[PDB]
């Protein structure tokens, strides 16, 4: 069900950007790296790992 | 024993891979004459040794001659790429094992290929200077001849004598246009004469520490010519201000562009004297050293401008003088592009955010059967979000823009074949109120955008003022400052978007200069270019109808140019602008025309770019955010096409061909562009027609579709798929993978893709009509991903849904049902939306029916 | 009415950038040449003393701008230094050890010596 | 975005938060680190 995982990752990145976390650089760089790699998902479990690692 | 060649006899006049150190021959009078000429001309240090023993042999010849080099560059095939590889390896750029980098050939992936290529510029400049030696040896031995390329190995020492006729000494002129023109635009890829930036002009030495003031290089550039192009039988004007009207500028900017390298980048760009406006020593720009144009001294000059009004304030503020000079010097090690300074004393960054997702749409999809485990319609497109280093990482890409020449005796056909392709149009230097303002609230340039958009200025400058500015442009020059921001919109890839809002002034002049031609292309139908056409009402249908007016077997096919708005080469971007102006020769002085061309080639091909705060120099490309950009690269598209057709004709042995009309079309088109100089209206008209026959083109804003006889291309006559790429490579500095270009072989179905659309064949009214439909996933993604603010009033979102449904209505008729349910859900969606509040009722299938059947007449 | 405001802002920005530069070393260069035609890609290279360098990572902070330095055939003693997050940095941190802990683009604010 | 938790319910209905479960596991072995380990560990 990659559809729900992509949508959830998008709304999570949205609330993250809303949280005003743009202070640091490498944190947001890796964050958007995960986001760009979960919006392009071929497997649902890979998206699962990226999503759970990004949630924290 | 197959190589490249150049031939123009009475009948076969071609440039193709024709089939034919101590190369032995197999004639008596001819090799006798060869021996005699070799005995007359041998004491020049540019001639390969010969041997009269009927064998007229050579010696010390690179296995691949200069010809094959120029060819292999001109016709590159990632499939068949033996020659370019072998050359780049044998001559110390990298070893054969360098041929494993995925995308090694590319210019975006593996930009090391730039260095790999420049590893031969010395081998080039050597043969160049040898060639000039040979030209002088000929003129001072008194022989009339011709200068091809299959007769000079990669070292440079020419050979292959026995074709000319003994004249009397001191009186001899050779035909050179073939040589320097074919060989023209590679002296830039390898960056040939770069060695001449050193003290003895040698790498094993420091750079010439040029005075930090030397600007003109006029004498130096003429040294460059009298040393390299002393035999270009046309009055090269160091500054093309002295070239007569138009065909001479294309001939001469094509030389400043080459000599622009040997000189420091600290020397080009504007020229700032110091004007003492009521004493104040304003260091404003009163000149410009363009890389491709020359030392344009602004004729009009005004000291002691005691008072000031709108015109001169704008004229000067547009300059980079008062920013570059009077600004805290800025360095930036991120990029490779040259930098200048910074307005404010702190570098800046901008990060992009992700677009909002529409939940209700997703619910509708999951409930009505979409978004299921294996639906044929999945999601691929979203509103991405970018990180910190975005604007600058956006800017960096320009490193693909190598400055290149373009073969000038070949390009001395196409400017005018395109003149024909626009002949049926209007065109003139119209006045101010003759310019209907389109796209008002678009943008403005660095100083300007801080104060508004183009609308406030078009509200400011009264008519007479813009005409004063136009006259200025006819006799002055002004450079400008773009501002490359980032754009936020849905897509599938993970790169970033780039909007480039050029100055207000470049607009408020180019409009006055082109609006008539614009409108005249925005109101034709059945034309070749199709910008501004209607969108519905058999629109696509009648369009296709035109496209196959009288074609043989329609194997219709389209394409795309890799990164067009950045890798846009140099001489072609000028040709396009010059063709865009021959609609003035009843109103503008050829001087006005040159200075107008200069204003453009300053405000577009290279100017100032505020990249956050880091003012770099745009080394080329094309301003995406420019009005004339669309029709401009449409001209460029036709140019690329027309060229492809030229290279096709010449890339095909007429001997083996049995047809006879196009044969003596090709031979005389050779005679047209490479052997003579004057425009020959007969042949440009005939060839333009012949193109309108067998290669009907549909050209939208930088977007292309073509319909072409397939039989001709089986034997090779018109633009195939591979030739149009082999040319794109060596003239555009990008690479178009054949996998990214398609070919529909049965007109029963539409084009696989044009304007991002596929087309089907239905029976509306029991009629075989052609309807184009979008990608369903694209419409889906566009659905549940909202770009702008819509939560306040969904009006714009409602209209977005409407437009989606109008694109989707050609799915209702699509075979696959799920596709139709896409439209169905969109419909019911809009139904609920309007409920919350027939032909005005867009929540009825008949509205969407009206706007596609190919006979309706309404709004 | 706003047309007057924006046309005014043009030359206002002009004259104030002039004042922000206005000097005589500029005048010292203008007389060293002809009627004045001189490339604009050299003026701030000479008549400016507020060089700003954006250093991306470590491996260039070693082959390039360091802790005074010379560039543009001049001398530059490094003044206050700031990282990509607009925060102050001390020079001892720039080494292979603590490098992965700083906002990378290191903007310097050197002066001419 | 309050619906984030709403979609995270259905997410957890088929995920069991594999990495969060691994972290709670590492916490269950009595090896609770000084800080959360990037997705130190003492004893
Ligand atoms: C005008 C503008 C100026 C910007 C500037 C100035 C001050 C120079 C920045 O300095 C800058 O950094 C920007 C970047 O964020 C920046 C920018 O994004 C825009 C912009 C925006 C936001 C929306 C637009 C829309 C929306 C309603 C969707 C259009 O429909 C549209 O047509 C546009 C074009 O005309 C259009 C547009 O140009
Ligand atoms: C909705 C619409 C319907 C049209 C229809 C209907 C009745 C099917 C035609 O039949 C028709 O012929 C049209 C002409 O092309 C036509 C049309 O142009 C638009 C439209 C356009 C082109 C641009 C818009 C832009 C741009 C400047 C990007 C906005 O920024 C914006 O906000 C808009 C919303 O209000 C907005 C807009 O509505």
């Amino acid at each position: 069900k990659m559809s729900d995982v992509k949508c959830t990752s998008v709304v999570l990145l949205s609330v993250l950007q809303q949280l005003r976390v743009e202070s640091s650089s490498k944190l947001w760089a890796q964050c958007v790296q995960l986001h760009n790699d979960i919006l392009l998902a071929k497997d649902t479990t890979e998206a699962f790992e990226k999503m759970v690692s990004l949630l924290s | 024993v197959y190589r490249a060649f150049d031939i123009y006899n009475d009948k076969v006049a071609g440039f193709a891979k024709f089939l034919k150190y101590f190369v032995v021959k197999r004639t008596f009078s001819n090799y006798q004459h060869e021996e005699t000429i070799y005995n007359l001309l041998k004491d020049c240090p540019a001639v390969a040794k010969h041997d009269f023993f009927p064998h007229i042999s050579r010696q010390r010849l690179t296995k691949y001659t200069m010809a094959d080099l120029v060819y292999a560059l001109r016709h590159f095939d990632e499939g068949n790429c033996d020659t370019l590889k072998e050359i780049l390896v044998t001559y110390n750029c990298c070893d054969d094992d360098y041929f494993n980098k995925k995308d090694w050939y590319d210019f975006v992936e593996n930009p090391d290929i730039l260095r790999v290529y420049a590893n031969l510029g010395e081998r080039v400049r050597q043969a160049l200077l040898k060639t000039v030696q040979f030209c002088d040896a000929m003129r001072n031995a008194g022989i009339v001849g011709v200068l091809t390329l299959d007769n000079q190995d990669l070292n440079g020492n020419w050979y292959d004598f026995g074709d000319f006729i003994q004249t009397t000494p001191g009186s001899g002129v050779p035909v050179v246009d073939s040589y320097y023109s074919l060989l023209m635009p590679i002296l830039t890829l390898t960056r040939a004469l770069t060695a001449e930036s050193h003290v003895d002009t040698d790498l094993t030495k420091p750079y010439i520490k040029w005075d930090l003031l030397k600007y003109d290089f006029t004498e130096e550039r003429l040294k460059l010519f009298d040393r390299y192009f002393k035999y270009w039988d046309q009055t090269y004007h160091p500054n093309c201000v002295n070239c007569l009207d138009d065909r001479c500028i294309l001939h001469c900017a094509n030389f400043n562009v080459l000599f622009s390298t040997v000189f420091p980048p600290t020397s080009f760009g504007p020229l700032v004297r110091k004007i003492f406006v009521d004493g104040v020593p304003f260091v404003v720009s009163t000149g410009y050293h363009f890389r491709e144009l020359g030392v344009v001294h602004n004729q009009d000059v005004n000291l002691h401008s005691s008072r000031l009004s709108f015109k001169e304030l704008l004229v000067y503020a547009a300059d980079p003088a008062m920013h570059a000079a009077s600004g805290n010097l800025l360095l930036d090690k991120r990029t490779t592009c040259f930098s200048v300074a910074a307005l404010t004393n702190n570098v800046a960054f901008q990060t992009v955010k992700p677009g909002n997702f529409n939940k209700d749409f997703y619910d509708f999809a999951v409930s009505k059967g979409f978004f299921k485990e294996g639906s044929s319609v999945e999601l691929k497109h979203f509103f991405f979000a970018q990180d910190g280093n975005a604007a600058i990482s956006d800017y960096d890409y320009y490193r693909y823009n190598l400055p290149t020449m373009c073969d000038i005796r070949q390009l001395l056909f196409v400017v005018e074949v395109v003149d024909k392709y626009f002949d049926c149009y209007d065109g003139g230097c119209i006045n101010a109120n003759q310019v209907i303002v389109n796209n008002l609230d678009k943008s403005a340039g660095f100083p300007f955008n801080k104060w508004g958009k183009a609308r406030l200025y078009y509200d400011s400058m009264s008519y007479e003022d813009q005409d004063a500015l136009f006259a200025y442009t006819k006799r002055n020059v002004i450079p400008t400052i773009t501002q490359m921001n980032l754009k936020y919109a849905i897509s599938a890839k993970n790169r970033a978007r780039t909007v480039a809002g050029v100055s207000i002034c470049s607009t408020m002049t180019n409009r006055q200069f082109h609006q008539k031609l614009l409108k005249s292309i925005a109101a034709t139908r059945g034309a070749t270019v199709v910008i501004g056409t209607s969108k519905f009402y058999g629109g696509w249908h009648n369009m296709l109808k035109t496209v196959y007016s009288d074609v043989e077997n329609p194997h219709l096919m389209g394409w795309d140019y890799p990164k067009c708005d950045r890798a846009m080469p140099n001489m072609l971007r000028i040709m396009a602008s010059l063709v865009l102006a021959r609609k003035h020769t009843t109103c503008c002085s050829l001087s006005h025309r040159f200075y107008r061309l200069a204003n453009e080639c300053a405000q577009v091909l290279s100017e100032m770019v505020m990249c956050g705060g880091s003012l770099y120099v745009k080394p080329g490309g094309t301003s995406s955010g420019d009005a004339t950009t669309a029709y401009a690269n449409s001209v460029f598209n036709i140019c690329q096409a027309v060229t492809a057709n030229v290279n096709a004709l010449l890339s095909t042995d007429g001997n083996k061909i049995a047809d006879k009309y196009v044969r003596n079309l090709q031979h005389r088109l050779y005679e047209c562009l490479y052997r003579n100089r004057d425009v020959d209206t007969d042949f440009v008209n005939e060839f333009y027609a012949y193109l309108r026959k067998h290669f009907s083109m549909m050209i939208l804003s930088d977007d292309a579709v073509v319909c072409f006889n397939s039989t001709y291309a089986s034997q090779g006559l018109v633009a195939s798929i591979k030739n149009f790429k082999s040319v794109l490579y060596y003239q555009n500095n990008v690479f178009m993978s054949e996998a990214k270009c398609w070919t529909e072989t049965d007109l029963t179905k539409g084009p696989h893709e044009f304007c991002s659309q596929h087309t089907m064949l239905v029976k509306q009214g029991d009629d075989y009509v052609y309807l184009p439909y979008p990608d369903p996933s694209r419409i889906l993604g566009a659905g549940c991903f909202v770009d702008d603010i819509v939560k306040t009033d969904g009006t714009l979102m409602i209209e977005r849904f409407v437009s989606l449904a109008i694109d989707a209505y050609p799915l209702t008729k699509h075979p696959n049902q799920e596709y139709a349910d896409v439209f169905h859900l969109y419909l019911q969606y809009i139904r609920k939306l309007h409920d919350e509040l027939n032909t005005s009722r867009y929540w009825e299938p008949e509205f969407y029916e009206a706007m596609y059947t190919p006979h309706t007449v309404l709004q | 009415d706003k047309r007057a405001k924006v046309t005014s802002a043009m030359q206002t920005m002009l004259f104030t950038m002039l004042r922000k530069l206005d000097n005589d070393a500029l005048n010292n260069i203008i007389n060293n040449a002809r009627d004045g035609c001189v490339p604009l890609n050299i003026i701030p290279l000479t008549t400016a003393a507020k060089l700003m360098v954006v250093i991306p990572d470590y491996n260039t902070y070693k082959n390039t701008c360091d802790g005074t330095f010379t560039y543009a055939s001049a001398l530059w003693e490094i003044q206050q230094v700031v990282d990509a997050d607009s925060k102050i940095v001390q020079l001892s941190e720039i080494s292979m050890d603590n490098s992965p802990n700083l906002a990378w683009p290191l903007i310097v604010t050197a002066l001419r010596a």
